[PDB]
This record gives C-alpha cells, structure tokens and sequence, in this order.
C-alpha cells in the first residue's frame, strides 16, 4: 500500500477515479490547478 | 461469512506478526530450484497472477521466490502518460479511498480517518504542507506487479523511515483496524515537484514487509526500531537527487 | 558465562514482552487481599524494599500491587535540596550514564550510543536544542521508589508519547542491546526553566509499561501505536502549566 | 528508567557523580553556572 499527499489547492483528482477504481501504472491519476 | 471475517481479524490479532514475516523473507530469500518455481507456481495458480505482463514470464527463469515478487513488467505494457500537466498512477493496484485531506484529517474507511501529523510520526513541519490538500490510497493486491513509479518529476528531499507493526493491510482490516497506516512499518518519501511538495509513503504488510528504494536499497529488514531521516539538496547540486514521471523508485519485498 | 548471557538475552528477544507485560498489568491491578499482601511480602522480601521509608509500612494497608507499586513515602524522608542554584535529582535509583551529550551522540553503555533524533523521534527540532548540552540517565530498580520528580522549576511545553517495544531496561540489556531508550515505548517531557530548556523523559520496561504523568494521568496502556504531541503555553498564560523543584511529575507502573 | 536533557552551557552536574552511584531524590545533582 502507498499514499500520496499533496498541496492544498496545486492540483485536482481525477473526479471518475472512486475507491475500488483499478489502478496500473502508466495511467493519469491528476491534474494541474494551473 | 461471519465466522471467516471473525476469525480473519482473530488470527491477525494474535499471531506473531513479526516472526512470520521473517521466515517468508529467509524463505523467499533462499535458491532452490523446483519449489521456489513451484511455489511462484502454485502462488499465480491461486491468486491468477498475470504472468504475461512480465519481462520473464518463465517461471522457471526466477532463481528465488523474491526475484519474482520484484519482477520487472514488459517496459510496452505500461505507457506512461507524456502531459507534462498531469500525474501518472504510482503503481499496478487498486484504490482503498481519495479525496481531500479536510484539516489534517485523511479518510480511511467508511467510519474510519486518521490523521496527518499520526502519517508523519509527528512531523508537524511536513504536515502544513499537507493541511486541507488531497491524498490517494492505492491497495497493492499480491496478485499486482510490486513496484512503485514517480506520478511525476520530482526532486527528492527527505526520506523518514517509521518501525511498527506488521498487518494485514487487507480491507477487512482497513474497515476494522484504527490508524492502520500510522501504526505499521513504513517509509516516508517527500518531494518536490513543479506542482508543489509532493509526498509518497510506502506501508508494508504482515509478510509483506520488506521496503526498498532505487537510490537506497533494502532499507528494511533489518527492523532496527528507531525513526531515520535523512535530506537531500534542493535539486541542481552537486549530490543532489531526482527523477522522471513513471520512474521505477521503489518496490516492496518479502521480510 | 559470557555465552551464558548470551542466551539470557536470546531469551529477551523471544518472549512476548508485550503479552507478558499486559497480563501482568491485569494482575497486579485486580483487587486481591491475602493474594497481593502474599505477593507483596515475597517482592518486600526478595528485592529488599525498604517499607520503613513508605508512607504506609504494613503490606496489608495496600489494595491492589499497583497501588504498592506507586507508594507515596514518607515526605519526611525524601529533602528536596535548598539551593536554588542547585538542580536536584529526579527519581530514586541509581545512576546510568551521565556526562555532556558530545555533537548528538549519547553515551548508552559502553560501546553504544544513540542519536539525540532518534530518542526524540525524529523531532530534529527539540534535538537541535539539546546539541553540545549535558544529559543523566537513572535506572530504577524493583526496590525504589516508583514516581518521578522534577529537578527544577518547569513549565510544561510539549509532550510526546512514542510508542515501541518492551524490553527489560536493567543493564545485562543495556549492554547488548543496541538503542534501547530510543526503541522502547517512552513518554518525552518538555519544561522551560530558569537554566534554559530541559527534557525529562519517562522509559517503560518489560511488564513495567505504563507511564503516568501527574497533569495527563494514564497515558500508556491503551498501546495505540502512533506518536501523540501536545502543546502548552509560554507559562503564566490562559492554559499554563508549571510545577516546582520536587513536585511529583509522573509515575512508572505494572501494565 | 528517566532521561534527563539541559542546555549547553546553563548547567554543570556533579564531579563526584559516575556509573553506579546511589540516585536519592533529595540530593543534588547540577549547579546552575551563573
């Protein structure tokens, strides 16, 4: 298990990604505020 | 069903988590032809590990169990995303809970949050870079690849290895057991990144306990039982430490 | 004799120290007459407790073992030294080590040392004040007196509980076992007084696992796991604590 | 077991202290150097 912590308003989730989503490597997580 | 979970977090509780994680990391340490490959055998048989995914996929090609558990993906199998705007999953798995991080507050399961400063062993300094952010918990199931990448450029510049328990770590546990991640074993690993600090912590598991980074090596075992930190320069210095979006940096081991 | 003990502390790292010590605690703080005053006479009788010093000397006036335990002596007997310019000692016992801590490194016993971070868990922050300073280290065995006292004026900062493991704390481990107060469970305790800052930390030992401090009570058992910090005013504030030379600050007991 | 920590240069304990020496609350144990 790994966790990632980031700033408050320096980025936004990706909105379809829920809990139980399935996650692999080289997919896109976030995104940029800027 | 009830019995099962009853007894599911019943064993956990009582066993000697410590002793059994050092066996299977003594065991899945040692070369031994056929059974190492008929256990990585029988261990794809019964959890339907993905052997094509693989760089090896030959059972046979894997001198011990553990070579296996950290063996390397088909480079082709996962494309990293290129936007220099985005951030890249960290590793194969599932995701426990996400969201935002309300005042050092970090969800953990329905009924069930933990808190930052708890995270961080106390670090108060790291914690306000995190207060009211976001956060991701992503579950590694035995039958995923076990390794962890960048979900983006990063300068590393501290490192906080925590000593604790040895859990289960599966949701069953996550639903049950209080401040899971605070309690057991982890490594810290706090960067920076052009989308501000960014950190990524890796929790071990009751015989999945062993830790290791690209840059440091088998930080755990030996569980030595202190809090270590070390720091790193601040990027474009002699001695200074960085790396790549989906970026092999770490992986997780049996001991 | 000198693989002799190097069996007897094979026999430390074995046992459920943790089992052990919390089937004690549930022991000695069950309501036994006869039982507790038998197994009170035996401990008078077998470390040599001094009763003549306690507040109350015959071994039935006491309730439970704990209660025995935390015996308040006779004020009578305990002076605490006039000279204000003189710091006085903590606890009953005798002495570890004692010396000037030399750039971080503390002296455990000889041919160990531990690092001033890793006995404050990493809180580099107060480690960073304590540099180049002086230390002492008391060890209490069974016979003494239980509570813990102030040196000095102090106003209470910060506190820390930290969790760890419970090994025996007598010098047969001090010897061999590598960090032992920067692993074991531990309660930190952050005054500010009229010769600068001063920590007075408070250690468990292997069925001696509970730590109470005199303005929080019990603070371990319940064994959390985690780091818990708190944080006090800059004395004769709204919320100040402060407390004098001699006052009881805390207390070790069974459990 | 206690740990006790002091200030660098505020505090000087006992000469005639070492290892093994009898620890009774009352008694001294450093002198303030003003």
């Amino acid at each position: 298990t790994v966790i990632n912590l980031f700033a408050p308003g320096k980025v936004n989730l990706v909105e379809q990604l829920e809990s139980l989503s399935v996650t692999k490597i080289g997919q896109p997580l976030a995104v940029s505020t800027e | 069903d009830p019995m099962l979970n009853s007894f599911k977090l019943s064993l956990q509780y009582i066993l000697p988590k410590l002793w059994l994680t050092r066996l299977a990391g003594w065991g899945a340490s040692k070369r031994a032809g056929w059974l190492t490959k008929l256990v990585i055998d029988l261990f794809v048989k019964y959890y339907k590990v993905d052997m094509k995914e693989a760089q090896k996929p030959d059972t046979a090609s894997y001198r011990t169990f553990n070579e296996f558990f950290v063996r390397p993906l088909r480079d082709e199998v996962r494309p990293i995303d290129t936007d220099p705007n985005v951030l890249v999953m960290p590793a194969d798995g599932v995701i426990s809970q996400l969201g935002k991080i309300e005042e050092d507050k970090i969800l953990q399961a329905k009924g069930h949050n933990y808190s930052l400063e708890a995270l961080l062993a106390g670090n108060y300094l790291m914690a306000d870079l995190f207060r009211n952010g976001t956060f991701v918990t992503t579950y590694l199931s035995p039958r995923d690849y076990h390794r962890v990448h960048m979900p983006c450029n990063g300068i590393l510049r501290e490192m906080i290895y925590v000593p604790g328990d040895l859990f289960s770590v599966n949701h069953l546990t996550a639903q049950n057991v209080p401040n899971l991640f605070a309690r057991n074993e982890r490594v810290i690993c706090l960067f920076d990144t052009e989308f501000g600090p960014m950190a990524q912590i890796l929790v071990g598991a009751t015989i999945v306990g062993s830790i290791e980074t690209v840059w440091a090596g088998t930080i755990t075992p030996p569980r030595e039982g202190i809090i270590k930190r070390w720091t790193w320069p601040a990027g474009e210095n002699d001695g200074s430490v960085a790396l790549l979006k989906g970026q092999e940096m770490g992986r997780f081991k049996l001991g």
